[PDB]
RNA sequence: CGCGACCUCAGAUCAGACGUGGCGACCCGCUGAAUUUAAGCAUAUUAGUCAGCGGAGGAAAAGAAACUAACCAGGAUUCCCUCAGUAACGGCGAGUGAACAGGGAAGAGCCCAGCGCCGAAUCCCCGCCCCGCGGCGGGGCGCGGGAAAUGUGGCGUACGGAAG
């Protein structure tokens, strides 16, 4: 066999992939950012309340490392209604106020006082 | 206008906060702090003071790890055992 | 600027001196820790010479000294193999060698073999194994009257 | 009633979970509570809510790890996590075996020439 | 500045937290020396360093 | 044995078998990089004098040391001080190259341990050294008593403590009337014992 | 080819063996055996093999 | 041309380990001033000191003579008293300045390479069985892999040693 290029360059090595004997950590990690702790509460204020009765929409106060899906799919599963849309913000006080938009089939006034916040 | 006119253009800042040692000395055009020596792997040190080492050694913030190895020294480092039950 | 009649003096204290100065105040607390320490080393060896080990008659070197014998460093090997101990034996009975001594002389040889010789006779060895006595044990009566000596084991007197 | 660690232990597991869901409900509701504006009652009961989550969590971990180390416990390789946790010179230090190995030369010597049982009549 | 990032927005979060003052129910305890809050800061007087 | 013979012909080094012997490993070496492992020992009756048994543990590299004196780094000329201070150019460095190189092959690898070093040739501008190594946590080391003296946390980087061979030749230490300014510990330690006062209790 | 530094040094230390004057110590080691009898002394050497494990 | 040995040298998220950084009073290696003194100052002095750099341990280093001596001779190292502000160095100016012997604290010695003789008699690692397992070790089994003759282990080291 000959060589067209002068330039040598390194020859493709095999490599395995790893067969460790032990795993370097015995249990996987407990999920610590879970469909609970992502969410805190829902704020009380007037202007919560005002868009929870005008927007159809719910307003609660999340932690910082909450993706708009996480939220999406926490407030799914935590209590059955589905959601149109996500918009966060982090706060002054360094929380993250998200801004839950409901589907129009749900209606924020009757999921707020069946949650507890009237 | 050496002085109090010359003080008006302060406005770009030198220095930030550094993320090892958290004090606002992390130049930002060198790219190395002048508190602790960030991008270089050894602490900044210098024995001509004595109040900068005192001021962040080993005994100052919250020896997280290391008064938990003092009193397990008291014990001999004791490892799966426990006291038996009631 | 000196006065009018005196030494003169040149003091070392030109350097830094107070920055290394070494201060005695742990001196007794220092003799209590030897002597601790000795008291915990002679009941462990605990039959056994608090002295440690035999040291031959030996005299100094020099012209102000030589007129005076002294404790050496160990019984020279040309001295144990006249006394007929063997040279790793000797330090497991308790006799202490050096392999670097010389033997220019006969009498001061002769009076490490008589000391060794005296040794022997007054050592009292245990058994190895105590409930089966062997052939170079002592005997059991004097195996009750064996005890310690304190201070160097035959002092050497000049 | 309030819950202790001593009879959550033969308490098998999907039992611990779902006795830690509820728990994880109750004190979200005691939140909302708290935000609305409760009693006193309800806001001395989120601590206790809180410490109810902490015990049964260390009950489950301590009930996991103790069988994985029931697990580990044959093998030659086990994980970090789970080998002993004592200070890094102290594991960098020879062990008991290596140790006490001594050479041939030192056996035959130490066989030879044992360092006897001796004592001077004065 | 409106453009902060996130490491400074969270820092000026905690030091916003901080300026607040003493609860009163805690001059009603046993051995209590804290009259007021000392280290409060100012957006004028102090600032803040960064 | 083989190994009197090789000390023999290493003594005689001027002559034309181990001249062209060593230019031509002195021209390979030079081609070679600064810090490279050798797979097994140039010299190996040095070797085993200084403490080398070919088992599984030890390895050998090949050390460049560039040679000559130690000129003092400092800006242009520029010694700030006294006529006695401004030497810059001919002055001589503490240590030996030897001990250099050992100390850089020490840190380079410093999961590894420094036994002892030895020379495989010299040139104008550099010289070569092959330094011993021992992996102190390699079983074959570990399980051998008469060997494991080496994993102990005492002998931590003897190279830079100044403990190896080479290190030792420059403390200048030794019995002797010779050595009187380190009896002590060593040239500090007796610098230290000698400028203390021994102020006691009662004077 | 611009080979590697290692293919470029091993080739050219052989070509400082055949530049350079080697000594006859070293000459000597080049003149070898020949293929017949190298061959026949192998074929006897294989006799007296010393033993495996 | 190909195949197969070895040698040099690469690539692996290969199997298992190891080093990195901190404190730094005490310790070891290097670097190393100037104030100051000399009634100035340049050699000296401050001073192998401060600052700088690297590296450890619970102590470090040193350490079992290529020694001291010149005697009727002592005998590893370290520390204390003394030698001694002595011998000696020094614009022989200012200043600097150890050691031997002696008395004590302590006390402990040893191992290789070589020269050799024993069929590599040596070592590491994986698989299986039994035991122990929070200092991965003890035993057996593998026509299991590897290191090693470019030298592992046993005897043997200047006090001699080996063999018959
Ligand atoms: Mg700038
Ligand atoms: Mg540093
Ligand atoms: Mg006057
Ligand atoms: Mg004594
Ligand atoms: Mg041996
Ligand atoms: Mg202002
Ligand atoms: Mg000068
Ligand atoms: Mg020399
Ligand atoms: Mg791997
Ligand atoms: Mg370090
Ligand atoms: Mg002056
Ligand atoms: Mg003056
Ligand atoms: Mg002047
Ligand atoms: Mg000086
Ligand atoms: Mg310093
Ligand atoms: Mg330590
Ligand atoms: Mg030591
Ligand atoms: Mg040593
Ligand atoms: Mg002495
Ligand atoms: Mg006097
Ligand atoms: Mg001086
Ligand atoms: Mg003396
Ligand atoms: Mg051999
Ligand atoms: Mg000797
Ligand atoms: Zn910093």
């Amino acid at each position: 066999k000959i060589r067209t290029s002068p330039t040598f360059r390194r020859p493709k090595t095999l490599r395995l992939r790893r067969q460790p004997k032990y795993p370097r950590k015995s249990a996987p990690r407990r999920n610590k950012l879970d469909h609970y702790a992502i969410i805190k509460f829902p704020l009380t204020t007037e202007s919560a309340m005002k868009k929870i009765e005008d927007n159809n929409t719910l307003v609660f106060i999340v932690d910082v490392k909450a993706n708009k899906h996480q939220i999406k799919q926490a407030v799914k599963k935590l209590y059955d209604i589905d959601v149109a849309k996500v918009n966060t913000l982090i706060r002054p006080d360094g929380e993250k106020k998200a801004y839950v938009r409901l589907a129009p089939d749900y209606d924020a006034l009757d999921v707020a006082n069946k949650i507890g916040i009237i | 206008t050496k002085g109090t006119s010359s003080f008006g253009k302060r406005r770009n800042k030198t220095h930030t906060l550094c993320r090892r040692c958290g004090s606002k000395a992390y130049h930002l055009q060198k790219s190395t702090c002048g508190k602790c020596g960030y991008p270089a792997k050894r602490k900044r040190k210098y024995n001509w003071s004595a109040k900068a080492k005192r001021r962040n050694t080993t005994g100052t913030g919250r020896m997280r790890h290391l008064k938990i190895v003092y009193r397990r020294f008291r014990h001999g480092f004791r490892e799966g055992t426990t006291p038996k039950p009631k | 600027a000196p006065s009018r009649n005196g030494m003169i003096l040149k003091p070392h204290f030109h350097k830094d001196w107070q920055r290394r100065v070494a201060t005695w105040f742990n001196q007794p607390a220092r003799k209590i820790r030897r002597r601790k320490a000795r008291q915990a080393r002679a009941r462990r060896i605990a039959p056994r010479p608090a002295a440690g080990p035999i040291r031959p008659i030996v005299r100094c070197p020099t012209v102000r000294y030589h007129t005076k014998v002294r404790a050496g460093r160990g019984f020279s090997l040309e001295e144990l193999r006249v006394a007929g101990i063997h040279k790793k034996v000797a330090r497991t009975i308790g006799i202490s060698v050096d392999p670097r001594r010389r033997n220019k002389s006969t009498e001061s040889l002769q009076a490490n073999v008589q000391r060794l010789k005296e040794y022997r006779s007054k050592l009292v060895l245990f058994p190895r194994k105590p409930s089966a006595p062997k052939k170079g044990d002592s005997s059991a009566e004097e195996l009750k009257l064996a005890t310690q000596l304190t201070g160097p084991v035959m002092p050497i007197r000049n | 009633a309030k819950i202790k660690a001593r009879d959550l232990r033969g308490k098998k597991k999907e039992e611990l979970l779902k006795q830690l869901d509820d728990l994880k409900v109750e004190l979200s509701q005691l939140r909302v509570a708290k935000v609305t504006g409760g009693a006193a009652s309800k806001l001395s009961k989120i601590r206790v809510v809180r410490k109810s989550i902490a015990r049964v969590l260390t009950v489950i971990n301590q009930t996991q790890k103790e069988n994985l180390r029931k697990f580990y416990k044959g093998k030659k390789y086990k994980p970090l996590d789970l080998r002993p946790k004592k200070t890094r010179a102290m594991r960098r230090r020879l062990n008991k075996h290596e140790e006490s190995l001594k050479t041939k030369k030192q056996q035959r010597k130490e066989r030879l020439y044992p360092l006897r049982k001796y004592a001077v009549k004065a | 500045s409106s453009h902060k990032t996130f490491r400074i927005k969270r820092f000026l979060a905690k030091k916003q937290k901080q300026n607040r003052p003493i609860p009163q129910w805690i001059w009603m305890k046993t051995g209590n020396k804290i009259r007021y809050n000392s280290k409060r800061r100012h957006w004028r007087r102090t600032k803040l360093g960064l | 044995g083989a190994y009197k013979y090789i000390q023999e012909l290493w003594r005689k080094k001027q002559s034309d078998v181990m001249r062209f012997l060593l230019r031509v490993r002195c021209w390979q070496y030079r081609q070679l990089s600064a810090l490279h492992r050798a797979p097994r020992p140039t010299r190996p009756d040095k070797a085993r004098r200084l403490g080398y048994k070919a088992k599984q543990g030890y390895v050998i590299y090949r050390i460049r040391v560039r040679r000559g004196g130690r000129k003092r780094p400092v800006p242009k000329g520029a010694t700030y001080g006294k006529p006695v201070h401004h030497g810059v150019n001919q002055l001589k460095f503490a240590r030996s190259l030897q001990s250099v190189a050992e100390e850089r092959a020490g840190r380079h690898c410093g999961a590894l341990r420094v036994l002892n070093s030895y020379w495989v040739g010299e040139d104008s501008t550099y010289k070569f050294f092959e330094v011993i190594l021992i992996d102190p946590f390699h079983k074959a080391i570990r399980r051998n008593p008469d060997t494991q003296w080496i994993t102990k946390p005492v002998h931590k980087h003897r190279e830079m403590r100044g403990l190896t061979s080479a290190g030792r030749k420059s403390r200048g230490l030794g019995k002797g009337h010779k050595f009187h300014h380190t009896i002590g510990g060593s040239r500090r330690a007796a610098w230290r014992r000698r400028n203390t006062l021994q102020l006691h209790r009662y004077r | 080819v611009k080979w590697p530094r290692y293919i470029r040094l091993q080739r050219q230390r052989a070509i400082l063996y055949k530049r350079l004057k080697v000594p006859p110590a070293i000459n000597q080691f080049t003149q070898v055996l020949d293929r017949q009898t190298a061959t026949q002394l192998l074929k006897l050497a294989h006799k007296y093999r010393p033993e495996t494990k």
